[PDB]
């Protein structure tokens, strides 16, 4: 009978070149229980064909999840991971920060 | 260094479509081996690391059977569970076990666990021992009582003593190159200016396996955890990890800090200051 | 794949009986044996997960998952114990059994007073036709088969009217005619 | 217990066969299997909660089963054919039965899938009365009943006295034997015996009976032949008390 | 390698 609200980082797979083939990577955690959804977005637009790791969970039974797509980085290309999750009342958008 | 097998399955009630949704998944340490899920259309144990993949059709069959018919007791705890707490038919609820064996750098036997889990709280486990159970509950006291009826504790402890240490052996050999190696961590630093007085170090650690590590700021050769921040450690999705931890500092004397990186793959522990 | 020898075993009652089975797939786990009399279904007797060795009244079930062999001990067999027996097992995937074919058991009645007796019986109705029964022989007699076809002889059978136990031995022969009317029923082994 | 259906079935190859089980209320676990009469049974498939958990025994072809509801399953062969003849065993259980191996099993089915019907026979029926010579020899009775010429091989014979069902003193055949062994397929006969005292015998209130309950068409099936339809049927023969 | 056939409900 009981919430958590996901943690969410956004981060590449190899340190961020621009013009680089590359993985966007956002890891949802922390969350109970299961159902979220999570996009990435390029300029605020959603990225289609993301994938995502198989669900599993942590010692404090607590979920995780990977959503993961191949990218190639610019300079101004803003990169960001939304999600949505009954503890939350409107999407969590975090943007990506390639210093992170 | 030592070495686990767990599996762990959810399954979710879902009023108003057929079925619970199920997800199994097998890892031998931090590398997940094995998946099921009870909407994608192979209906069958799927293989996720290259090793699992050498098993033959009797192992995919059996495997594939038993996560099935796993699936099916918890659409039986399901409904017994809404039961025992009188809950709404009109509401989604949880039902999580995880189960799995530890053995030491000598590959023997360290220990058996099997836990289990209502709305992500505890419910029942098999205590260490694996003769004896413990419940969160009066709801998880009579199925206490219905387990040491039926001896489920000794069916375990052969299982987890037995076949399971025996199979993470035999996954360890087959998967040698894969479970057997080291990635020591490729790590950095950057600096940014947080403040007029302050500066934020972050310490970086890249592309290692497996998970364990440890991140520590020193200042002056001892710890510094006041003002210190460590990230949960994130898979690459490249079957290696990453974290950092950071530092918030009196600017001007960025060189008093030093990092501390700890990992199996690395012979020596490693020392990093930031020169400019 | 579950070897089992067919028989039949035919034993003195008193008799210690052994059964056994091979297989050839390690993982099987969990060995069991059933008894099933003629006509029925089997029923559970002895059952042994892994575990050497298993002692209830006069049945013992072994195991033994290095030479993948399986057995079954049955002392001071008795007449009801006539019955064929199975061995059965799974592993942990399923629990779907495999059995193997059966071995026959028979346990030959000690008659304490033998009495090699043959006679004949009227039809019920109007009919100078009948049959001629050997009763109340011994264990050890063997009624065999036939030499011609026109003769039927159906195999010995154990009657006894229990609680009040006198047991009881009897074939049966007919023919439609005189001409091998109580002739010869030839006794060999 | 678990509740088959039908205990017997005979019919012509080409037909469409199904057969039924109810396991014991609250068995939540389901078996099929086969037994041809010569071997072990082997598995066809088992359910869980209605789902198909280990199929594996199944035959490739004309052999489907199902579980519509907790109370009830089928099993169904089309078309059927000679191979199929066996018996097929349901039974049910509960995981804590099947953790120590208990498993409960029905009556079986008896089935024959015969090629040509016009090989079903009924079984003729006798009894024979006990010797002028034994009631004195021993002091106690044998009654003989012997029944002949039947095919397929589903009888069952039972003694009744004063009309009441007897069994002590009963012995009855294990196996019915082959009336001409030379052909693979071939009629069949069977004996069975009722010992009582002389003193039973020979008094005049006592009502023996051989009842041989034969399985063979129903009415269903055609027939064109000149003779009786072999249908299933009860074949008796009788006998009385008497001091003669 | 799972445990099996399958666990004990609750």
């Amino acid at each position: 009978m009981i919430q958590r609200t996901p943690k969410i980082q956004v981060y590449s797979r190899h340190p961020a070149e621009n013009g680089k083939s590359n993985f966007l990577n956002c890891y949802v955690s922390g969350f109970h229980p299961s159902d979220i959804e999570v996009d990435l977005l390029k300029n605020g637009e959603r990225i289609e064909k993301v994938e995502h790791s198989d669900l599993s969970f942590s010692k404090d039974w607590s979920f995780y999840l990977l959503y993961y797509t191949e990218f190639t980085p610019t300079e101004k290309d803003e990169y960001a991971c939304r999600v949505n999750h009954v503890t939350l009342s409107q999407p969590k958008i975090v943007k990506w920060d390639r210093d992170m | 260094g030592s070495h686990s097998m767990r599996y762990f399955f959810t399954s979710v009630s879902r009023p108003g479509r057929g079925e619970p949704r199920f997800i199994a998944v097998g890892y031998v340490d931090d590398t997940q081996f094995v998946r099921f899920d009870s909407d994608a259309a192979s209906q069958r144990m799927e293989p996720r690391a290259p090793w699992i993949e050498q098993e033959g059709p009797e192992y995919w069959d059996g495997e594939t059977r038993k996560v099935k018919a796993h699936s099916q007791t918890h659409r039986v705890d399901l409904g017994t569970l809404r039961g025992y707490y009188n809950q709404s038919e009109a509401g989604s609820h949880t039902v999580q076990r995880m189960y799995g064996c530890d053995v030491g750098s000598d590959w023997r036997f360290l220990r058996g666990y099997h836990q289990y889990a209502y709305d992500g709280k505890d419910y029942i486990a098999l205590k260490e021992d694996l003769r004896s159970w413990t419940a969160a509950d009066m709801a998880a006291q009579t199925t206490k009582h219905k387990w040491e009826a039926a001896h489920v504790a000794e069916q375990l402890r052969a299982y987890l003593e037995g076949t399971c240490v025996e199979w993470l052996r035999r996954y360890l050999e087959n998967g040698k190159e894969t479970l057997q190696r080291t990635d020591a961590p490729k790590t950095h630093m950057t600096h940014h200016a947080v403040s007029d007085h302050e500066a934020t170090l972050r310490c970086w650690a890249l592309s290692f396996y497996p998970a364990e590590i440890t991140l520590t700021w020193q200042r002056d050769g001892e710890d510094q955890t006041q003002d210190t921040e460590l990230v949960e450690t994130r898979p690459a999705g490249d079957g290696t990890f990453q974290k950092w931890a950071a530092v918030v500092v009196p600017s001007g004397q960025e060189q008093r800090y030093t990092c501390h990186v700890q990992h199996e793959g690395l012979p020596k522990p490693l020392t990093l200051r930031w020169e400019p | 794949e579950v070897e089992q020898d067919p028989g039949p075993l035919s034993v003195p009652e008193g008799a210690i009986v052994s059964l056994n089975c091979t297989y050839s797939n390690s993982a099987f786990q969990y060995f069991m044996w059933y008894r099933q009399y003629s006509r029925k279904g089997p029923e559970l007797l002895m059952y042994t997960y892994s575990s050497g060795n298993k002692e209830d009244g006069r049945f013992t079930a072994q195991v033994d998952k290095s030479s993948k062999y399986i057995s079954l001990f049955i002392r001071d067999s008795q007449p009801s114990d006539s019955a064929t027996y199975l061995c059965a097992m799974r592993g942990d995937s399923s629990y779907k059994l495999i059995f193997g074919s059966g071995t026959r058991l028979l346990v030959r009645p000690d008659i304490q007073n033998p009495d090699p007796a043959v006679y004949q019986l009227r039809d019920s109705k109007s009919s100078d036709k009948s049959v001629c029964l050997f009763t109340d022989f011994d264990s050890q007699t063997n009624v065999s088969q036939s030499k011609d076809s026109d003769v039927y002889i159906t195999d010995k059978c154990v009657l006894d009217m229990r609680s009040m136990d006198f047991k009881s031995n009897s074939a049966v022969a007919w023919s439609n005619k005189s001409d091998f009317a109580c002739a010869n029923a030839f006794n060999n082994s | 217990g678990v509740i088959q259906s039908p205990r017997h079935e005979v019919t012509e190859m080409g037909q469409q066969v199904t057969l039924r089980c109810k396991p014991i209320s609250g068995h939540d676990y389901l078996f099929w299997y086969r037994q041809t009469m010569m071997r072990g049974l082997e598995l066809l498939i088992y359910f869980n909660n209605n789902v198909p958990i280990d199929d594996s025994g199944m035959p490739e072809d004309r052999f489907s089963a199902k579980m519509p509801n907790a109370s009830f399953s089928t099993l169904k062969i089309q078309p059927s054919e000679p191979r199929d003849s066996a018996v097929y065993f349901c039974a049910s259980s509960l995981w804590e039965k099947l953790a120590k191996n208990i498993q409960y099993f029905g009556a079986g089915t008896r089935l024959s899938v015969l090629e040509d019907l016009k090989n079903v026979f009924p079984p003729e029926v006798a009894v024979f009365e006990p010797s002028e010579a034994e009631i004195s020899h021993t002091q106690k009775a044998t009654l003989v009943c012997l029944a002949t010429g039947f095919y397929p091989d589903h009888v069952e014979l039972s003694w009744w006295v004063n009309g009441k069902e007897v069994h002590s003193g009963v012995c009855t055949d294990p196996q019915p034997l082959k009336e001409q062994p030379a052909l693979n397929d071939s009629r069949y006969a069977l004996s069975s015996r009722l010992r009582v005292s002389a003193t039973f015998w020979q008094d005049p209130r006592n009502h023996f009976r051989c009842q041989v309950q034969f399985y063979g068409l129903s009415e269903n099936d055609e027939w064109t032949q000149d003779r009786a339809k072999p249908v299933t049927q009860i074949v008796s023969a009788e006998a009385w008390g008497r001091a003669d | 390698r799972q445990w099996g056939p399958d666990p004990a409900a609750v």
